[PDB]
């Protein structure tokens, strides 16, 4: 069948500036290429048909260009809520392709994480056991180690993190680092900390409680 | 309205069977084709096959592994596809769509998630997450909720029935002991909370959930 | 009515009617075979005219036994009609020359 290639598979750019996907198929298909949008954990929404026809609702700094076996999709001045993944499906031919896809990056201006600590609820304690969550939210760039320490002691088991994929909102990430216990062995101790060492500064940011 | 109604989850044992649907809105044509696209979590779309809902000729996928038969009610214009023998890399968000016959899908489904496990269905317990006695707080202030134990994907998280959507992030869930746990975080004026209320609302489709929590201070 | 004139209009609605339904079952037939470009209405209808007056382009074809099955009714159907037009034409004109010479 007609393959469509994708590459380059992801693309990064700053704020305002145009962007553009190459969509190449292995054999002439005219005008044929329709382009889709894909955020993050959102369903495909048709951006483009035909290789150049407009959708209705869809912003106007999207556009698109070529004809026969090379094809590109263009944003004027990229914002954040465009960071997604873009696809460019093929129907010159039965059956119908979809491309690899290409995901968008926008790379902004670096940002200290907000953290917050949060002690186990009372209704989880009631069940037996006992999560302290830690939020390291909007920060940028992605990379960020935290830390847990108990009684000043670093603590790694009953640890489990999470990344969000970039914000679509402004163009950050945010991490969750869960650390549960049992209930016993949560009341057995008195400091919980959390601490977030991140490219925006060269002290972590300490987040801590007591059960005092 | 959505034109295409789909359910939100499926949980499968393996080597067993599923029939999915997909219920249709607005206008339809004799023309219109209905499409059923396969994405796998990290992965792309991929095209499984196509009906014709007022003839009910379908067209399946040649290159992969024929697991899908794919039907149409006309009367309640509805979408069926039915995956049969399901294997763990059957697991995937399957999507409908509507194409009028220009060969592009104009409207999708929300898309259902297909899970393929011999684990038992659990319905999430969330708990509620506000700051501590000793935490100061500047402008803002940010509480959350914790959706844990919970089998299989996927939760929907809101904020005062979807009222509040601004400043809201819900982490991607982590598998541990075949029981799926995150957390939901939602920042707001600091001045604002506890005296307008703030409740998380956790809907569970594959056990049919969905319970609220507010997040009351700890005073 | 004259009859020619009457076989003419009737051959015009039949073809239009042939050509819509011949893009319909067209699309149909060839839908489900890798490498058909008969899948698309508008172009199968595009593709209907083509066939029906033997422009041969040659940009669209079928490749399936039921889509050149359509195919072949579209051509006989565009040839039929077309002939039928031409004969009327003969028969109104033999008319206007048997009256031109007082016969
Ligand atoms: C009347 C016009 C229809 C012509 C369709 C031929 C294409 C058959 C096909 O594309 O069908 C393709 C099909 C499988 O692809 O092949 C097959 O076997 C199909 C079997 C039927 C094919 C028709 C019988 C041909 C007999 C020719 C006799 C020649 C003298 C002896
Ligand atoms: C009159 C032409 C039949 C329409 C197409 C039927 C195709 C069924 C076998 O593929
Ligand atoms: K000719
Ligand atoms: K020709
Ligand atoms: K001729």
């Amino acid at each position: 069948d007609i393959l469509l290639t994708q590459s380059p598979a992801i693309l990064s750019v700053s704020p305002g500036e145009r962007v553009s996907f190459s969509c190449r198929a292995s054999q002439s298909i005219g005008t044929d290429i329709h382009w889709y949008q894909q955020r993050t954990n959102g369903s495909p929404r048709l951006l483009i048909k035909y290789a150049s026809e407009s959708i209705s609702g869809i912003p106007s700094r999207f556009s698109g260009s070529g004809s026969g076996t090379d094809f590109t999709l263009s944003i004027n001045s990229v914002e954040s809520e465009d960071i997604a993944n873009y696809y460019c499906q093929q129907s010159n031919r039965w059956p119908f392709t979809f491309g690899s896809g290409t995901k968008l990056e926008i790379k902004r201006a670096d940002a200290a994480p907000t953290v917050s600590i949060f002690p186990p609820s009372s209704e989880q304690l009631t069940s037996g056991g006992a999560s302290v969550v830690c939020f390291l939210n909007n920060f940028y760039p992605k990379d960020i180690n935290v830390k847990w320490k108990i009684d000043g002691s670093e603590r790694q088991n009953g640890v489990l993190n999470s990344w969000t994929d970039q914000d679509s909102k402004d163009s950050t990430y945010s991490m969750s680092s869960t650390l549960t216990l049992t209930k016993d062995e949560y009341e057995r101790h008195n400091s919980y900390t959390c601490e977030a060492t991140h490219k925006t500064s060269t002290s972590p940011i300490v987040k801590s409680f007591n059960r005092n | 309205q959505v034109q295409l109604q789909q359910p939100g989850a499926e949980l499968v044992k393996p080597g067993a069977s599923v029939k999915l649907s997909c219920k249709a809105s607005g206008y339809t044509f004799t023309s219109d084709w209905i499409h059923w696209v396969k994405q796998r979590p990290g992965h792309g779309l991929e095209w499984i096959g196509e009906i014709i809902p007022s003839y009910g000729r379908a067209n399946y996928n040649e290159k992969i592994q024929k697991k899908a038969t794919l039907t149409a009610d006309k009367s309640s214009s509805t979408a069926f596809m039915q995956l049969s023998s399901l294997t763990s890399e059957d697991s995937a968000v399957y999507y409908c769509a509507r194409e009028r016959g220009d060969g592009y899908f104009a409207v999708w489904g929300a898309g259902t998630t297909v899970t393929v496990s011999s684990a038992k269905t659990t319905p999430p317990s969330v708990y509620p997450l506000a700051p501590g006695s000793a935490a100061q707080t500047n402008s803002m202030v940010t509480l959350g909720c914790l959706v844990k134990g919970y089998f299989p994907e996927p939760v929907t998280v809101t904020w005062n029935s979807g009222s509040l959507s601004s400043g809201v992030h819900t982490f991607p869930a982590v598998l541990q002991s075949d029981l799926y746990t995150l957390s939901s975080s939602v920042t707001v004026p600091s001045s604002s909370w506890p005296s307008e209320t703030v409740t998380c609302n956790v809907a569970h489709p594959a056990s049919s959930t969905k319970v609220d929590k507010k997040i009351v201070p700890r005073d | 009515s004259a009859l020619h004139w009457r076989a003419a209009g009737a051959a015009t609605v039949l073809l239009v009617i042939v050509l819509l339904a011949g893009s319909y079952l067209a699309v149909l037939a060839e839908r489900g075979a890798p490498g058909a470009q008969l899948i698309t209405y508008p172009r199968a209808l595009w593709w209907s005219v083509e066939t029906a007056t033997a422009v041969g382009y040659g940009d669209l074809y079928p490749v399936t036994l039921w889509g050149r099955c359509v195919a072949v009714v579209v051509m006989v159907a565009g040839i039929t009609s077309f002939g039928l037009v031409t004969a009327a034409l003969a028969t109104w004109f033999v008319g206007r020359e048997q009256e031109r010479r007082g016969h």
